[PDB]
Formats: C-alpha cells, sequence, structure tokens
RNA sequence: GGCGUCUGGGGGGAACGCGGGGAAGUGAAACAUCUCAGUACCCGUAGGAAGAGAAAACAAAAUGUGAUUCCGUGAGUAGUGG
RNA sequence: GAGCCCGGUACGUGAAAACCCGACGUCUGUCUUGAUGGUGUUCCCGAGUAGCAGCGGGCCCGUGGAAUCUGCUGUGAAUCUGCCGGGACCACCCGGUAAGCCUGAAUACUUCCCAGUGACCGAUAGCGGAUUAGUACCGUGAGGGAAUGGUGAAAAGUACCCCGGGAGGGGAGUGAAAGAGUACCUGAAACCGUGCGCUUACAAUCCGUCAGAGCCCUCGACGUGUCGUGGGGUGAUGGCGUGCCUUUUGAAGAAUGAGCCUGCGAGUCAGGGACAUGUCGCGAGGUUAACCCGGGUGGGGUAGCCGCAGCGAAAGCGAGUCUGAAUA
C-alpha cells in the first residue's frame, strides 16, 4: 500500500499557520518561518506567564508607596505596621482601595502608625 | 455464537512494532546510535578485538580427536523401567522405543540409576554393572544382543 | 541462509554438562624450562570462561 | 452427548445423527482460532507487489556531472533514490504470507468452532438438498429456509453431490465446502452449518476413529 | 591441381544447457597465500530441453544395496584454512 | 450502486480446410538351418591404453602421510592363478570388470501465443515509454535519453447583435451546471493584484510575548447610551526578549546548511538461520522436510531435528567419571 503524505502533513500546516495570524512578513505566511516564531512564541507565553504575577506585584506596591507617602508614611514602614495590626489585606487590595477608597486607605494608615512601635530603630 | 469479529489475539501476544527516525518524539535523529564513529554507520564484526589478539586466537585449541568410529548408545535407567514397567515382563528394545524411553533406532544401553523392584527380563545391547545386579536381584534375566 | 559458526572458537571452546563454557589456559606450550612445577600446574586443566567473554564466546560458538 | 435430528427436503424427519462430544462440545478457544483464522487468511494472500531498487531501474550508470566547481549537491547517479523517476529504497518484493502453524492447532480451531455452533444447535443434517438428477434452485432456497432464517449459511455436501452443490450454487448467502475441507474460516463465517447425512458421518469417521 | 554435376552449410534469436578461457573493485579493518569467484565477461556449440546414465559403483563382514538425474535431510557437521 | 436493459455468465452446442495426438491397416525389419540342460582342455574378452615419473587442475583436502578423477611431457604392461577399487602402502578378504557406442521419465527456462489473478501502482507512481518513446534532443562514435492523461451524459463546442484590426470580452442562446467554453473535473500553497477597517513620516525593532489607551465590528441586558461571566480586528505606549539545524568543551552569531511553496526522499525483506523476552498448542515428549492427494487456507507424509545422562583426548566406563600408585 503506497501511502501519500499530503492529509497527515497539511493538517499540522493548518493548524500552525492558523495560529500564527497577524505575523509580520514571512512569519504569517511560511510554515517553516512560522513555526519558529511559534516555538519562541510559545516560549515567551510560558515565561511571561510567570512573570506577570511580579510584575502587577510591582505595580500595585508602586501606587501603595504614592498613596502612602500621600499620608506622610514610607511603604516599608507602612507594611511593617499593618503586619503588627493582623489586618490581612493584599497589596492588589491596598492599591484598590488607594486609588478608589481614599478615605479607607487613610483609615488603614492611621491604624498602621498606631500598630507601629515607638522608637522603629529601636533593638527590638 | 462467535464470529469472524470476536476473534482477538490474547493479552499481550501483540507488540507494536518501533518505527526509528520518525521524529524526535520517539527514536529520532539518529535511532539510537549515538554520534558518528564505526557503529553509527555499518557494524563491528563479533570477532574483532581493535587489532588485539583475540580471545578466539590467543587461547590453545582444545586438545585431542573426534573417534570418527565412536559408539554411543542412547542410555535407559533401570528407574525408569520401574516407572514405566509396572507389572514386569519381558522387555525389548522396542518396548522400550514404544513406552519413549530410548529413541527408535539406536543402540541401547541399560543403566542402574533408579529403583528396581519388578521382575523383568531385559533385552539390550549393552549392560553397566549395577544395572546387572540390580536386573537379576529381582529376580530378572538381563541377557544382551 | 544458515548461520556458519567459528571455526576457532568451536576449536578453542567446550560446554559442560549444565551449559558452563569451558576453555583451557595458556602458557603451556613451550619454553617450560625456567617454569616451576607449581606455575605449570596452575595452568593445567580448564577453567570456566570469564563473565566478561561469555557474551562474546556464546555469540561466537552459537552463530 | 448432542443429538441431530435429520430432516428430509419432502419436510419430514428421517432418523438421528449423535454428535461426539470431543468433537462437537470442546470450550473454544478465542486466541487459539484467532491465529489459526489469521493464518489462513495469510495463507490465501498473494504477494504479488514489486518495485524497482536503485540497481534495477533503466539507465544510471554513469556519474552525472562534476563533483566540484559546479556548487551543487555531489550526485552519484540519476537513479539515486532522493530523484524524481529513481529507484525505491524499501520497497515491497514479491514474499509468501503463509505460516506453519501446527496441525494439533488447526485441528483444535476447527473443533471449537463446530461445538461452538453446536452448542447454540446451529448444526443441521439432511438427506438431500433437492430430488435427485436435476438441480433446482427454488427447492433448495425453500428448503434452507424451512431449515433456517439466518443470513449466512455453510453447506457441507460430498465431492459427488453434484446435484446438490449445483441446486445451491447461485444462493448469495451459501457457501459450500467438502467435508475434508472443512475450515475454521468458513465455520466462523456462517451463522449456520447444514451437514448432509453422508457428509457428517464422513468427518465423525475421519476423526473419532 | 583442374573441369563437370548433385547434396549441404553460412545468418538471427530473451532465458535455460554443455565444453573451454577467465578479472578487478571487495573481505581479510594493511597485504602477497586466501576471498571475491570459476562470478562478471569472452569463445565454441546445441536441444526443446540439455548434460549424465546401465558399475573396472558403494558398502562393511550386514547370508547388505544395485544405471542416471532431481528434491529433503545428513550438515554448517566430518573436516579444511596466513 | 442493475441477477431480470445490453455484452455476457451457468450450461450446452459447432469445422469445409490445415495441423497435432491416438487407433486399425497396407509397409518394413526379423526369428524360425531350429532348442535344451551336461564333460575336460587351447584361444578371446577394447594399447601407445592402464601403471610409473616430472610439472599442473580439481576434489572438505591451500602438497600435505594424499587415496579416487584429470591435462601436457617422458617411459610403458598384462587377457582371468588378468586387471582395477575399498584415503599413503603391504598381506588377506570383499566389490567390480577400464581403455566401444546409444538411451525415455522424473529436472531448468519463457522471446512469443491464449485464459486468468492481486490486503500490486494509479500519471514526480507503475516499464525509460498511458500522450509523436527508445521518440524529440545530446554525442564523431560506442552510447545517453526526456516532458506531455481527465469539458460534457450527449458537441448540444455558444446561431445572432455590440466594442475591437485581431486576440479578447459583453449581451443572447445550449446545457442539470459555462463557480463545465475544446487555456475545459476538482482547483491547495508559494507568488501577484483590487476594495474596505485599524495603524504608521522624532523614530534604533531575532519583529514575538505580557500589560495596554484609542478606534472599528459583533452577541446579550436595560433606553435613547451604558454595562457584561461577553467575543473578535488593529494596535499608540511600557516590561521582557541573542533565529532554526548540525558539529561541538562551548556558537544568538563572525563554525556548518537552508531564497520560497507543493509533491517526492532514509532500520526494510529473505532464512524450520542465532540469542532474549511475550503469547498460544501439546507435554516426557514436541514437531515434520521433500513429497502425495484436495480448484483453498484442508488431509496425509517418521526421513530427520530438538529434549530424554554425564565424564574423558580417546579407547571406555556410567550416576558417575577424569587425573592419579592412591577411598587422596
Amino acid at each position: 500500500a503506497r501511502v501519500k503524505r499530503a492529509l497527515n502533513a497539511q493538517k499540522k500546516r493548518r493548524t500552525v499557520l492558523k495560529a500564527s495570524k497577524g505575523y509580520r512578513g514571512q512569519r504569517s505566511r511560511l510554515y517553516r518561518k512560522a513555526k519558529e516564531q511559534q516555538l519562541h512564541s510559545l516560549t515567551y507565553a510560558y515565561r511571561d506567564r510567570r512573570a506577570r504575577k511580579g510584575e502587577f506585584r510591582k505595580l500595585w506596591i508602586s501606587r501603595i508607596n504614592a498613596a502612602a507617602r500621600a499620608n506622610d508614611i514610607t511603604y516599608n514602614r507602612l507594611i511593617q505596621g499593618l503586619k503588627a495590626a493582623g489586618v490581612e489585606v493584599d497589596r492588589k487590595n491596598l492599591a484598590e482601595l488607594a486609588v478608589s477608597d481614599p478615605a479607607a486607605f487613610t483609615a488603614l494608615v492611621d491604624v498602621a502608625r498606631a500598630a507601629l512601635p515607638e522608637d522603629v530603630n529601636a533593638p527590638s | 455464537v462467535i464470529k469472524l469479529h470476536d476473534l482477538k489475539p490474547a493479552p499481550g501476544e501483540k507488540k507494536a512494532k518501533t518505527r526509528v527516525g520518525r521524529g524526535e518524539g520517539s527514536k529520532g535523529k539518529t535511532a539510537g546510535r549515538g554520534t558518528k564513529g564505526t557503529k553509527a554507520r555499518k557494524n563491528v564484526p563479533v570477532m574483532f578485538e581493535g587489532g588485539q589478539m583475540p580471545i578466539h586466537m590467543r587461547l590453545p585449541k582444545l586438545k585431542g580427536f573426534k573417534n570418527r568410529f565412536r559408539t554411543e548408545y542412547q542410555v535407559v535407567n533401570v528407574g525408569d523401567i520401574n516407572k514405566a514397567f509396572p507389572q514386569g515382563g519381558t522387555v525389548g528394545v522396542d518396548e522400550l522405543v514404544a513406552k519413549g524411553l530410548v529413541r527408535k533406532n539406536s543402540l541401547v544401553k541399560v543403566l542402574g540409576d533408579g529403583k528396581l523392584t519388578v521382575k523383568v527380563d531385559v533385552t539390550a545391547n549393552k549392560f553397566s554393572g549395577s544395572a546387572r545386579e540390580a536386573i537379576t536381584a529381582a529376580g530378572g534375566s538381563a541377557t544382551e544382543l | 541462509p544458515k548461520a556458519k559458526t567459528h571455526s576457532g572458537a568451536s576449536k578453542r571452546f567446550r560446554r559442560t554438562g549444565t551449559g558452563k563454557i569451558v576453555r583451557q589456559k595458556a602458557n603451556r606450550r613451550h619454553l617450560l624450562e625456567h617454569k616451576p612445577t607449581k606455575r605449570t600446574r596452575r595452568l593445567d586443566g580448564r577453567t570456566t570462561v570469564s563473565a566478561a567473554d561469555n557474551s562474546r564466546i556464546n555469540k561466537l560458538l552459537n552463530g | 452427548t448432542l443429538k441431530v435430528d435429520v430432516k428430509t427436503p419432502a419436510g419430514k424427519t428421517d432418523g438421528s445423527v449423535e454428535l461426539p462430544a470431543e468433537l462437537f462440545d470442546v470450550e473454544p478457544n478465542i486466541a487459539l482460532m484467532h491465529q489459526v483464522v489469521t493464518a489462513q487468511l495469510a495463507a490465501k494472500r498473494q504477494g504479488t507487489h514489486s518495485t524497482k531498487t536503485r540497481g534495477e531501474v533503466s539507465g544510471g550508470g554513469k556519474k552525472p556531472y562534476r563533483q566540484k566547481g559546479t556548487g551543487r549537491a555531489r550526485q552519484g547517479s540519476t537513479r539515486a533514490p532522493q530523484f524524481t523517476g529513481g529507484g525505491t529504497v524499501h520497497g515491497p518484493k514479491p514474499r509468501d504470507y503463509s505460516q506453519r502453524t501446527p496441525k494439533k492447532m488447526i485441528a483444535a480451531a476447527l473443533r471449537g468452532a463446530l461445538s461452538d455452533r453446536a452448542r447454540n444447535d446451529r448444526i443441521h443434517a439432511v438427506t438431500e438438498l433437492v430430488e435427485g438428477q436435476t438441480p433446482s434452485t427454488k427447492s433448495a432456497k425453500t428448503f434452507l429456509g424451512t431449515l433456517t432464517e439466518n443470513k449466512k449459511v455453510l453447506v457441507v455436501i460430498g465431492r459427488t453431490d453434484e446435484v446438490g452443490a449445483k441446486s445451491v450454487r447461485n444462493l448469495p448467502g451459501v457457501h459450500v465446502i467438502s467435508p475434508d475441507q472443512l475450515n475454521t474460516y468458513d465455520v466462523l463465517n456462517a451463522d449456520d452449518v447444514v451437514f448432509s447425512v453422508e457428509a457428517l458421518n464422513a468427518y465423525i469417521s475421519a476423526n473419532s476413529k
């Protein structure tokens, strides 16, 4: 039985070419170049899914730092005071409060300042 | 009712053939040969040892000759006679052949491995000493061709 | 085509009752003056084939 | 012991045939029968498929062109496998597919198939398929309809029963076999096995003796 | 030797046959004995097939087979071999 | 997609002539001028032959202790109490009768003819050759050696009109279909256009990926635009980011290879081969080979082969055996 290769190959070629819509130049037209770019794209996506959590945490920390310095307190002392006070709001919702409900953020800053020690540089 | 489409091989009877050089998933680009060398292309003969004098040549040939005129006997022990002739009686060569104790067209020698407790008359080509004593001890006779 | 067995291996190796492969020891043809009798006695007879050479000798004997 | 009662084309019972246990009461063995019928179909297959290797295709005895200076790939012939029109690398060659199946395996598979048929009383015996000396497909078709309503039937008649063989020859579901040619594939392919009395007795005489 | 008169031959053909002549690449991890291989090729000749064939044979003490050819074993054995 | 429409099929039938097989004859040869079993002796029984020697060939045998067979060169016998062979050779036994010739069957093969078959190919496949094929073409020559199949059920192959020199097209018709028009089944990719949407001329980009404004489209819900468990296109802008393969200690590359697409292109087969491991049958037994008979895949076929006792160079002995003076 002589077997022609067309159907089996066309299947995966169509899959790869469809996945490469929107690419520039050869990378969206030719199957080989599109396949190379697909390897790179999936590697990039895998790496970026891991890095995205850190990126968003960095953005939240930036916003919380801005809103805390607006209340005359630094981010690190505010985090220490919030941990001491036992409140368990994470940085995502802390930034959400900072942007959407400034009064709530000010109240949390007040409780964090209350929970802080009297001399932060003491050998405690 | 068994039909032609109910017939299946036994579990574990059939095993898929492994097809090499069919992509990096199974065995790709090398078919399990590793990188280059003699063995990556054709083969190495069994008798070859790398230029060192081989094992089949640095040892001496086994001593002696073969004696083309050697006479060989198919052997049967008296224990087999006991296990196969519970009633005794005459025991010739082709009774042993019929019982499947010896091959059909061969010289037969009786040996004395087992225990013989049946009165048996044996006609073979040769006997060992212990075989003769065992056959005569049970009252049987040991005549030889 | 039926397999052809190796002639030299057939002349140099033997099989015992339980299938053990047995060979003869070397250094016992000539130059036996300076060799003490204890050396030639330890070289006499036959020994079983070492485990390293068992596969090669079995291959050379069977085919 | 299972009993088969003989029927005549006139529509009346004639007598009985006793089916021996060692022939029609063995426990069917699926793997054994599978191996036997697979070997049968392999023996049937003819391997008249061939291709021309790199050395059998026409021409291509001369090295084509310059190995160097060209800047092209080095080719030793125009009939190398990578070339269009060149030879085939590992292509079909004529071969024989028959297998050397042991006799006991074959006989046991046949016995298992026949015993499976006899367990579900798909075995029938008749004196003759039609009134003698003149083939008639209508009469044989009516008689087979009386015997069974299944689709595929196996008719086992003697080699001298020319009138019956010609009578059932044209029926689409009927396959006619001689008693000494009985085989696992034809038995397992049939919903019913209609035996001729003489053919049944001949099979029993050949085996049970 | 010449003259006359009768009867043949000549060349072709794919494979198969018989008789002669006869490589090298290759293997031996080199190479010359050896292998390849009596192969490739060549020469002379057939026939529908050919060749062989009617014991100056085997055998081993069996009161044994009984022309030749071909098939299976014997057997990768007995042997033979830098 | 037809057993009942056609050619056919099962089954029957048919040869003037030629040829091929038989048979019965004429015809020819041949024995009967014949036959048997008995008795004691001379002659004959294949000559430049056998044998021997030298040098070779070929036999499992590579010159070896080298028999049997055979070529050339020398030498060269006996006719039966003769001669040859039984692996140097000799004696004894056994077998046979060289140097004369014919011989059928069992066996090998297919240029060619006839009838069939395929878990063979289906137009880059299958023959080099489905088409002008050993052709065109290439070479002084021996020689090398291609490419090119499919409208439609039927040609019904587009009358007539219009633009145009034509080609080509538009109407009109044929057609079931002209998204079947003799550039013709289906009509993929690379490659080349046209139209619409988004984007892009202060910007250093392995060309993607993750966030993502704006714009456009779409599905639901409520009003008039405004969210939603929504979905798609494009994406200003920010973060990250050194192509694939091969060979390498190590290459994103300044080590290797690849212009692109579509087709094609690499662990296969044979053998009662060898070893190992699954599975099935039978089991101290298992199994047949050639072959024979079945229109088959079935039945027969005991010759062999492998297990069933080993030790020893071997004679040989044997649950033992070898070495050894030894139960050492």
